[PDB]
């Protein structure tokens, strides 16, 4: 929900690490236009955690939304950015008609259509180099047989869907050998007392009868044991009650 | 950089066509000079291109449209002179005042005046002043204007390595660089002459059918043997013969096929016109509707406080923006041009990933011939019964299909010798084959032999007769209309060959079939990256221009035109004249 976005070749970095992500108000509410991705489903992210998550904020044309795919090549997927074959995360797009544009075309943000070579995935390429495919040079100026790929956008809300301003948030999921830090939301149920019931806690599994406890407890502990090495107290995962 | 400077210019023309104010005429100019500066700051940097070493065909098709220097090869006073005479010759056609020489106290204007007098007038002498005074008051000063114009464009063509200016309109059809699919610039001359020989019995049976039914209206004005007087063709020149349908109706007791009476009682609007007709495109296999087409286009004339020109055109603005502009009315003919003008805009929807030099048709007539195949497939009884607009049990016999065939005979087949008569004349005035005293004498001599029309008043060299049209007075191409029909019948045959319909081609229907979608969409997405001689082989299988589906379209008509003209005279002669008294 950013007010200012970055360019499509000037991708910024916002770290998502050591936190809990709540997708019950973002993905389940869904204020965006389209919701589709490959690799994983959006109903699989609630019980799956990863090590390091990255994201960005950039607005493309509407015809360039088909180039954002793993293994895709084209005018944007081979010259502006690249998605790798092992891309785990998902891509969410939403139209941004009147707030991200201006009158007579949004000439604030630019995009590169030609590059001198094929780029790697995660390349923040903001250079002003010239693609060459001829014989003679031009001494570094936009002149004879020398392309100038830097040209601004033309966003305005009275236009069609072919270059409608679509705010695309490419959220990149990545699992490593480090343990996971960012995990999705998960609903909870009510608690019952004075009954032999099953326990599915955050860090304790078993069965028994939950009664009131008059024992001392710590705010960081999960469970307690007696002298006979069995569980006799559990702290609430949502709250704190032993 | 051409996706921004032309896009600022062409949106000002869309803003001028929507809102006509005094601040909007200059809005096209100040955003329009930067595209004309970019058209010359790129073309002077594209003159030293080595075309002897580039092997890429996708690059070299882009550089052929950039190597053309344009109209600024010559000197500074002549580049001022071409900017001077071009806006002069279009202002006098738009603001031309013509009236009767007997009573000049009332003189009206162009568009409400001349249009009504060719529709329902039956008088001989009163309609004769409507055709003669337009050629005697507007076209008198064109002969000092066109004589220096015909020497201006010949010097533009010799420095750009052409033969003459007749090869400039044929330069868009030139295909070079591919072995086996070569097409010379002079190959279009003998191709037009070869395609006319199959339609020469087709027009001669149409020439005898019009004159035999017009014997009852004009007993002592039209000969049974000779040619046609020029002031009774139902049009200003003879391009559209649709207004002569009330005089050449085959059976008046048979009802016409129309949904004008069926559209009023269901309370249809202009929003329901483009919504039901968009279901024709998704059922074939084309992609869906864009949202900028709906909430931003002008289908309803916005009140009487502001003027807006709503002539039907599809505005290919740029970068994937698609807009249409017409005043949609509740009739039969406005629904067919709603099918036609969005057939151009779905052709432009296919090559959205192609660049600016490849975002065009394969020639100058490819963009309009691919739009009429949905308009021909919308007036069929198979489509109109499936949408529920007609009767659920409507009678269809052999006699009511002739009345549908004459709706496609008058406006399509009738302009094709008139397209041949003008474009052979325009090719030979720039080549210098005729002198100044034979400049206008050759025009009605070639008119009397190939279309069968004789002027009732003799015109000297001080009048300019073919420049009263819209395309001659604005310096546009006229060879696009001859291959407009030949491409729209080769497409409409070959698309519903895969739709497994057994019957005639006028009863064929490409909807409710996805076999014609994938056979079309790989041809629509090519654009100028592939030439037309290889894109034709993917659909119809023929790289050459042939007249085979045009003979099979009117094959019930060519049987009936043979049997009705057993007593009539086939052909014409160069002896009869209306002024020979």
């Amino acid at each position: 929900n950013a007010t200012r976005f970055a360019s499509v070749y000037a991708w910024n970095r916002k770290r998502i690490s050591n936190c809990v992500a709540d997708y019950s108000v973002l993905y389940n509410l869904a204020p965006f236009f389209t919701f589709k991705c490959y690799g994983v489903s959006p109903t699989k992210l609630n019980d799956l955690c990863f090590t390091n998550v990255y994201a960005d904020s950039f607005v493309i044309r509407g015809d360039e939304v088909r180039q954002i795919a793993p293994g895709q090549t084209g005018n944007i997927a081979d010259y502006n950015y690249k998605l790798p074959d092992d891309f785990t995360g998902c891509v969410i797009a939403w139209n941004s008609n009147k707030l991200d544009s201006k009158v007579s075309g949004n000439y604030n943000y630019l995009y590169r259509l030609f590059r001198k070579s094929n780029l790697k995935p995660f390349e923040r390429d903001i250079s002003t180099e010239i693609y060459q495919a001829g014989n003679k040079p031009c001494n570094g100026v936009a002149g004879f047989n020398c392309y100038f790929p830097l040209r601004s956008y033309s966003f305005r809300p009275t236009y069609g869907v072919g270059h409608q301003p679509y705010r695309v948030v490419v959220l990149s999921f990545e699992l490593l050998h480090a343990p996971a830090t960012v995990c999705g939301p998960k609903k909870s149920t009510n608690l019952v007392k004075n009954k032999c019931v099953n326990f599915n806690f955050n860090g304790l599994k078993g069965t028994g009868v939950l009664t009131e406890s008059n024992k001392k407890f710590l705010p960081f502990q999960q469970f307690g044991r007696d002298i006979a090495d069995t569980t006799d107290a559990v702290r609430d995962p949502q709250t704190l009650e032993i | 950089e051409a996706e921004d400077l032309f896009y600022q210019s062409s949106l000002a023309s869309w803003n001028y066509n929507t809102n006509i104010t005094e601040e909007n005429v200059q809005n096209m100019n100040n955003a329009g000079d930067k595209w004309s500066a970019f058209l010359k700051e790129q073309s002077t940097l594209a003159q030293m291109y080595p075309l002897q070493e580039i092997q890429n065909l996708t690059v070299k098709l882009q550089l052929q449209a950039l190597q053309q220097n344009g109209s600024s090869v010559l000197s500074e006073d002549k580049s001022k002179r071409l900017n001077t005479i071009l806006n002069t010759m279009s202002t006098i056609y738009s603001t031309g005042k013509v009236c009767n020489p007997d009573n000049p106290q009332e003189c009206l204007l162009l568009e409400p005046g001349l249009n009504e007098i060719m529709a329902n007038s039956l008088d001989y002498n009163e309609r004769l002043w409507a055709w003669e005074s337009w050629r005697s008051e507007v076209g008198k000063q064109l002969r000092p204007l066109y004589e220096e114009y015909v020497v201006l464009k010949n010097e533009m063509a010799r420095a750009n390595h052409y033969e003459d200016y007749g090869d400039y309109w044929r330069g868009d059809y030139e295909v070079n660089g591919v072995d086996g699919y070569d097409y010379s610039r002079g190959q279009l001359i003998e191709d037009v002459e070869h395609t006319f020989e199959e339609i020469k019995p087709l027009y001669e049976h149409l020439h005898a059918y019009v004159r035999a039914k017009l014997m009852n209206a004009y007993p002592s004005y039209i000969s049974p043997i000779g040619c046609l007087p020029a002031h009774l063709l139902g049009d200003m020149w003879g391009r559209f013969w649709t207004n002569l349908y009330s005089l050449t109706v085959p059976f008046g007791q048979k009802p016409n096929i129309d949904v004008t009476d069926a559209m009023v009682d269901q309370a249809w609007d202009a929003q329901r016109i483009f919504k039901e007709a968009e279901k024709f495109f998704v059922s074939v296999g084309l992609p869906n509707m864009t949202q900028g087409f709906w909430e931003n286009s002008m289908l309803t004339d916005p009140g009487n406080v502001q003027k807006a020109v709503c002539h039907p055109t599809a505005w290919d603005l740029g970068k994937g923006d698609f807009r249409i502009l017409m005043c949609t009315k509740v009739t039969m003919d406005d629904f067919l041009t709603a099918h036609h003008e969005m057939g151009h805009i779905q052709y432009d929807m296919a090559y959205a990933a192609q660049p600016f030099l490849l975002r065009n048709g394969a020639n100058e007539g490819f963009h309009e011939a691919v739009g009429e195949i949905m308009s021909l497939s919308a007036a069929t009884p198979k489509h109109l019964k499936s949408i529920g607009l007609l009767s659920p049990d409507f009678q269809e016999d052999n006699e009511t299909e002739i009345n549908f065939l004459l709706k496609q005979a008058l406006t399509i087949v009738g302009t094709l010798p008139f397209t041949y008569m003008l474009e052979k004349w325009r090719w030979m005035v720039f080549k210098g084959e005729i002198p100044k005293d034979q400049w206008m004498k050759k025009w009605w001599e070639m008119k009397r032999e190939i279309v069968g029309v004789v002027e009732p008043v003799p015109h000297d060299e001080t009048y300019c007769d073919p420049a009263s049209l819209f395309h001659v007075s604005n310096d546009y191409s006229f060879i696009r209309y001859y291959t407009r029909t030949l491409y729209q019948f080769q497409f409409q045959e070959a698309l519903c060959q895969a739709a497994k319909h057994e019957g005639p081609l006028h009863k064929c229907d490409i909807s409710n079939s996805t076999e014609a979608g994938q056979k079309l969409f790989n041809m629509l997405r090519l654009g100028k990256s592939e030439p037309w001689t290889l894109a034709l082989e993917n659909v119809v299988g023929a790289k050459n221009m042939n007249v085979r589906p045009l003979l099979n379209y009117f094959e019930p008509l060519f049987t009936w035109l043979k049997d009705q003209n057993k007593n009539s005279f086939v052909g014409w002669s160069t002896d009869w004249s209306p002024y020979a008294d």
